[PDB]
């Protein structure tokens, strides 16, 4: 459409196996800014996820940040899941805590 | 020392029929207000976002920005019928308007517009002004804009008068606030390198406010060369984010350290050693498959 | 200093007939505006354009059809004529600025058929002998009479001059039928002169009326007459008795 | 209705002010316009107020607006007979192109000349064509007696119309009335009407 965004999945605190922490998603550089962002966990979605308010640089890029609670382990996967209209396939990102 | 108050505009038009209004101001990196297209009212996202402002002079200020968002919406509808065929929906505006303050009773104000995510016209003085560079069919529509005298009369107070007044008493508002510090806490991690038999040596440090931060790899006295410093991600509760990331040749760890410097320690840095006990025992605490590592 | 000028100054329509209410503007004016005012209301925008090529639309276009082929010209089209628009248009044009300059505006009429068009029946009364007696004054009396529609303007000639001076036109006409529709109208008039410049033989009176009816355009297969955009008159002379 | 009007018509005696006024609920309220529409004639700016408290003048005709209470008032002083139109007042919602008119439904203001001595009088004129057809004429009376239309379907009765003979400076009402009857007569065609008592009926 315009410009690609620019996804990062990382965790609030340290990650420890079996604390919670809180995970975050950080899509940037997108434009037009209609986006629809969804955070998963395995393979579902997670039905409560909190967004920040849609905002920008001042190099005009939008930004905006997703946030959900979770409890990090050895075998389930996290992923954020971005539609936009720049990709003709939403594009997932899993996290990677040693990234 | 020095904080920029910015008011931003997000206003997206899908068709001729269709469009919405969202806004977010901010100041320095805390957002103050919040106003979305489906709120009537502007929303508070701080105890002390009105300033030091009545209830009667943010509710004239208010109204005033309220028969704005109705009218912008039409002005601009009106704007692309003016320039049709040459440009078409889907249309883009970016407002950007505000002030920074500086020491001594004096500040800079300004108002930068961007169109279809370009940076097209801003106002300057008097006026409305086309910036070096910008499309020629914008002229027409900036010389209607220009011959409204009243929206350019209440845009001349609004930067010079308004702007430094509400700022230079939101500043003493939310003193506590900007000048909270926030503890940095770090961790260390590796994944491997682009090189063969290399080793990209990652230094998580989060939770600092504020955003000024000192991150680096060590090698006793020495600064790694190497040393990639990250941008800054911002966390949920208004802290912040950064890692600072080294190529090492795999079996070189032993040695280095993260060192990071904030002002929340207070010359009490974090020297986060690698091969230490604290990081063997953290390192065993996140272990995991690696399915669809990158 | 800016003029805004219209054609036709009045029209005739039959329902489903194609009308082109014209505008013209020479002040290099971008915008131009149509409106139409009715009773009971303010004028109500139509259409509107940004220029040359530019057509938008008002708060009111059903109905109607607009085109701005150059800076200068700006047409409202009625493909499909109906007798809701009938009502006078006014068109506008204006620069970035605010005001709008206004045109003389446009008499509309879209009746059934023509058959009901009728060119009016004009009858000089002359003055009372009670009259000329008690006030030493005169007054000649003109009806203009079963005339459709109410297109008209009357006018008084003396001598062959015309005169403004103790004339005294209505200035709505009235129904003679005024249950029905179709109605024919009615109009008088009245100049008023001296009873010594009455009394004068020499002295011809003459009331001349303006209608606006048919073209040469308009088809009549109707026995009677075509009624087109006629001059109808009647004369009276002065008497010495 | 954005635009109000009040009120839909004025009677002035010639020489005497009218105040005409002008209440709105536009938004936003750039600039207020009145304008002045002869019968069958175009629309002429007179004045127009652009801030919240302002005041106007183009010589006879003075303006107010108070853009709080949206309401603008136009001041004719000492009328003259010429400024029988009707005023209309628009409101602005932009101060440029981009902004759109809203017209108000417009005040018709009637000007009446003073007669300074009636001589009420209904006289019958005869047709100059050997027709035998003729008219009622109701003349000379004072500009305060208003002519009523027909309950006659057949009956035809016009509306009071002041003439002025220029060089007598003399100016004068009249109605006419007419009927394709018999019965109908000129002393009784003006009934509906209020007729003065010292109306003259010539015998025919
Ligand atoms: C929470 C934060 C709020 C978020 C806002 C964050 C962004 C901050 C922007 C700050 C500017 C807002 C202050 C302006 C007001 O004081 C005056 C006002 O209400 N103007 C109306 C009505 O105007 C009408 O009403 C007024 C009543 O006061 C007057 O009478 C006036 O004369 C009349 O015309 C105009 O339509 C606005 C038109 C401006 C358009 C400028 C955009 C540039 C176009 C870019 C070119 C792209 C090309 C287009 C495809
Ligand atoms: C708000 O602040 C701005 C400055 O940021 C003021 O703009 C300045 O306005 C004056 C007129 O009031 C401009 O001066 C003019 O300069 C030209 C020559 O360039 C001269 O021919 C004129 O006679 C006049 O002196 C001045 O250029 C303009 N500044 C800029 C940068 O364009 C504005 O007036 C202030 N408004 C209020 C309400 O305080
Ligand atoms: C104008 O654009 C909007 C947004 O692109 C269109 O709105 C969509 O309408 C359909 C049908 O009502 C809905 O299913 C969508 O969810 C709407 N989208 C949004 C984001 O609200 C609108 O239909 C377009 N109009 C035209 C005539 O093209
Ligand atoms: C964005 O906001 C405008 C109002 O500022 C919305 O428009 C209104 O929608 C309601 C729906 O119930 C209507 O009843 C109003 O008459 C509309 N008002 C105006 C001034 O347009 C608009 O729908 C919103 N758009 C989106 C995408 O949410």
């Amino acid at each position: 459409i315009q410009k690609t965004p620019q996804i990062q999945v990382y965790s609030r605190h340290p990650p420890e196996n079996g604390k919670p922490n809180i995970l975050n998603c950080y899509v940037t550089q997108f434009h037009p800014p209609h986006i629809e962002i969804q955070m998963l966990k395995n393979g579902k979605k997670i039905p409560k996820v909190e967004m920040s308010d849609m905002s920008f640089s001042k190099d005009w890029s939008f930004y905006i940040l997703a946030h959900t609670e979770f409890t990090p382990t050895e075998t389930d996967t996290y992923a954020c899941r971005v539609k936009h209209a720049s990709m003709a396939e939403p594009k997932t990102v899993y996290w990677d805590r040693d990234m | 020392k020095n904080y920029t108050f910015r008011c931003l505009q997000m206003s997206s038009f899908a068709n001729r029929s269709w469009s919405r209004t969202d806004s977010v101001v901010w100041l320095g990196d805390l957002q103050t207000h919040r106003w979305s297209n489906d709120s009537a009212t502007i929303s508070f996202t701080k105890p002390w976002s009105q300033g030091k402002l009545s209830n009667q002079q943010w509710e004239k200020l208010q109204h005033m920005f309220q028969v704005y968002r109705v009218s912008f919406t039409r002005d601009i509808q009106e704007l692309v019928k003016m320039m049709s065929p040459k440009e078409d929906y889907p249309i883009e505006i970016q407002l950007s308007a505000g002030c920074e303050m500086y020491p001594g009773n004096a500040s800079e104000s300004f108002l930068h517009v961007a169109f279809q995510g370009k940076y097209v016209v801003r106002f300057w003085g008097t006026s409305w002004q086309t910036v070096p560079g910008a499309p020629s069919w914008l002229d027409l529509p900036i010389k209607v804009l220009n011959a409204d005298q009243g929206t350019s009369a209440t845009v001349q107070m609004l930067l010079n008068d308004t702007c430094p007044l509400f700022v230079r008493g939101l500043l003493e508002a939310g003193k506590s606030d900007l000048e909270k510090q926030e503890k940095p806490v770090a961790w260390l991690s590796s994944v491997p390198s682009s090189a063969h038999g290399h080793r990209q040596l990652v230094c998580h440090v989060s939770g600092f406010y504020p955003k000024p931060v000192w991150v680096m790899w060590m090698r006793g006295d020495q600064e790694q060369q190497g040393t990639h410093r990250g941008d800054f991600l911002p966390n949920a509760d208004e802290t912040w984010y950064l890692q600072a990331t080294l190529d090492v040749e795999a079996g070189e760890e032993a040695g280095l350290a993260c060192r990071v410097k904030h002002s929340s320690l207070g010359g009490q840095d974090i020297i986060l050693y690698w091969g230490s006990l604290h990081h063997i025992l953290d390192a065993q605490k996140m272990v995991w498959n690696h399915r669809h590592h990158h | 200093e800016a003029a805004v000028t219209q054609s036709p100054r009045n029209k005739v329509a039959v329902t489903g007939g194609k009308v082109t209410l014209s505008c013209n503007q020479t002040n290099n004016h971008n915008n131009m505006y149509w409106y139409r005012q009715d009773t009971g209301h303010g004028l109500r925008l139509i259409h509107y354009s940004y220029g040359a090529g530019s057509t938008e639309k008002g708060d009111i276009p059903d109905g109607y059809k607009a085109s701005r082929p150059s800076q200068e010209n700006f047409s409202l089209i009625l493909e499909l004529a109906t007798p809701s628009q009938t009502s006078v248009y006014f068109c506008a044009s204006g620069d970035e600025g605010y005001t709008q300059y206004f045109g003389p505006g446009t008499r509309l009429l879209v009746l059934e058929d023509l058959k009901n068009v009728f060119p009016p029946e004009v009858a000089v009364f002359e003055p009372s002998e009670a009259e000329i007696s008690h006030t030493q004054k005169a007054t000649l009396v003109c009806l203009a009479t079963g005339f459709y529609p109410d297109h008209v303007e009357l006018s008084w000639w003396v001598n062959g001059k015309e005169v403004h001076s103790g004339v005294c036109t209505d200035p709505q006409p009235l129904k003679e039928q005024p249950a029905l529709n179709d109605s024919r109208y009615a109009l008088s008039s009245r100049l008023r002169v001296s009873a010594t410049f009455w009394q004068n033989p020499r002295n011809h009176f003459r009331c001349q009326v303006q209608f606006y009816g048919l073209s040469e355009n308009d088809e009549w297969t109707q026995d009677r007459a075509k009624p087109v955009t006629q001059i109808v008159s009647a004369e009276a002379w002065g008497r010495a008795d | 209705t954005q635009v109000e009007q009040s009120p839909q018509s004025l009677v002035v005696r010639q020489g005497e002010n009218s105040v005409l006024q002008c209440n709105y609920s536009v938004t936003p309220d750039n600039h207020l316009r009145w304008f002045k529409q002869d019968t069958g004639k175009g629309l002429v700016s007179l004045t127009v107020l652009v801030d919240q408290k302002d005041k106007t003048s183009n010589g006879r005709y003075s303006a107010t607006l108070d853009k709080d209470a949206k309401h603008s008032t136009l001041h004719i002083t000492a009328t003259l007979l010429d400024d029988t139109a009707t005023y209309i007042c628009v409101v602005g919602d932009r101060g440029s192109a981009l902004g759109r008119l809203h017209f108000g439904a417009g005040t018709q203001l009637i000007v009446i000349p003073d007669i300074q001595n009636p001589d009420p009088a209904v006289y019958q004129l005869r047709d100059s064509k050997s027709s035998d057809k003729s008219v009622c004429l109701f003349t000379d009376f004072d500009s305060q007696t208003n002519v009523s239309q027909s309950k006659d379907s057949d009956v035809y009765i016009t509306d009071k119309c002041v003439l002025d003979m220029r060089s007598m400076d003399f100016k004068s009402n009249s109605a006419v009335a007419w009927s394709n009857k018999s019965d109908f007569a000129c002393a009784n065609a003006f009934n509906n009407s209020i007729i003065p008592e010292d109306t003259f009926f010539p015998s025919p």
